[PDB]
């Protein structure tokens, strides 16, 4: 269901300057309602076309790319997933995470913005733990 | 080659270090390999925040990191850098 078509819908929640520190807690941050405005009822090939971009319209966002770094700014600027603080990394996962808050496994709906999260790999390993 | 720090020349070394700053790569894949070489080189206990998460006052341009991991290295009995 991940490599299927669909459109994004959903509406995120307000964040701040805070919004990736919050990945590595409970259940990771929220998709931002400003990225939501941007991408709902476009059309995505598969979810991997979604994910870069997100991270493309973060790296155009002016409130949420100024809490990168240079070197974090030019990878969201090529639609890479920014590298996390070195203790939230786990072996050759060193990047932010997108998850589903209701499992696709269970009929989560996987372009509904209002079901993802930006999770450290840290957080995601531990989230799906049990 | 690119085994050691002691592989590498100064200038070979920022080439690296700009390659990674500039995210100059056709992938992500290859970014984090060329990252994750950059940590295990280096050996400094800071690894990827060198380039993304630098401590207050320090210098995260190419010429800046370089400079940081060239001045840790002598500080601490590792080997330099090829000439
Ligand atoms: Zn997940």
């Amino acid at each position: 269901k991940r490599n299927k078509p669909g459109k994004a819908t959903g509406k995120g929640k307000p964040v701040g300057d805070k919004w990736l520190d919050d990945a590595g807690k409970d259940s990771g941050a929220p998709i931002p309602d400003r990225i939501a405005d941007k991408l709902r009822d476009k059309e995505f090939k598969s979810f991997d076309d979604f994910r870069k971009a997100v991270w493309e319209e973060v790296s155009k966002d002016p409130e949420l790319s100024k809490n990168l770094n240079p070197s974090n700014k030019s990878s969201v600027s090529k639609g890479y997933s920014p590298f996390t603080p070195k203790n939230q990394q786990v072996g050759g996962r060193k990047v932010y995470e997108l998850h589903h808050d209701k499992p696709i496994s269970q009929g989560g709906e996987v372009y509904d913005m209002d079901n993802i999260r930006v999770t450290t790999p840290k957080r995601h390993i531990d989230i799906h733990r049990g | 080659l690119k085994h050691s720090i002691s592989d590498y020349t100064e200038a070979e070394f920022l080439q690296l270090v700009t390659t990674i700053c500039n995210a100059d790569t056709s992938s992500e894949e290859e970014l984090v390999k060329l990252v994750t070489h950059f940590e295990e080189m280096t050996e400094h206990p800071s690894g990827s925040a060198l380039i993304y998460y630098p401590k207050e006052g320090d210098d995260d341009s190419p010429s800046g990191i370089v400079n940081t991991v060239k001045q840790w290295r002598a500080a601490n009995g590792k080997s330099g850098f090829k000439q």
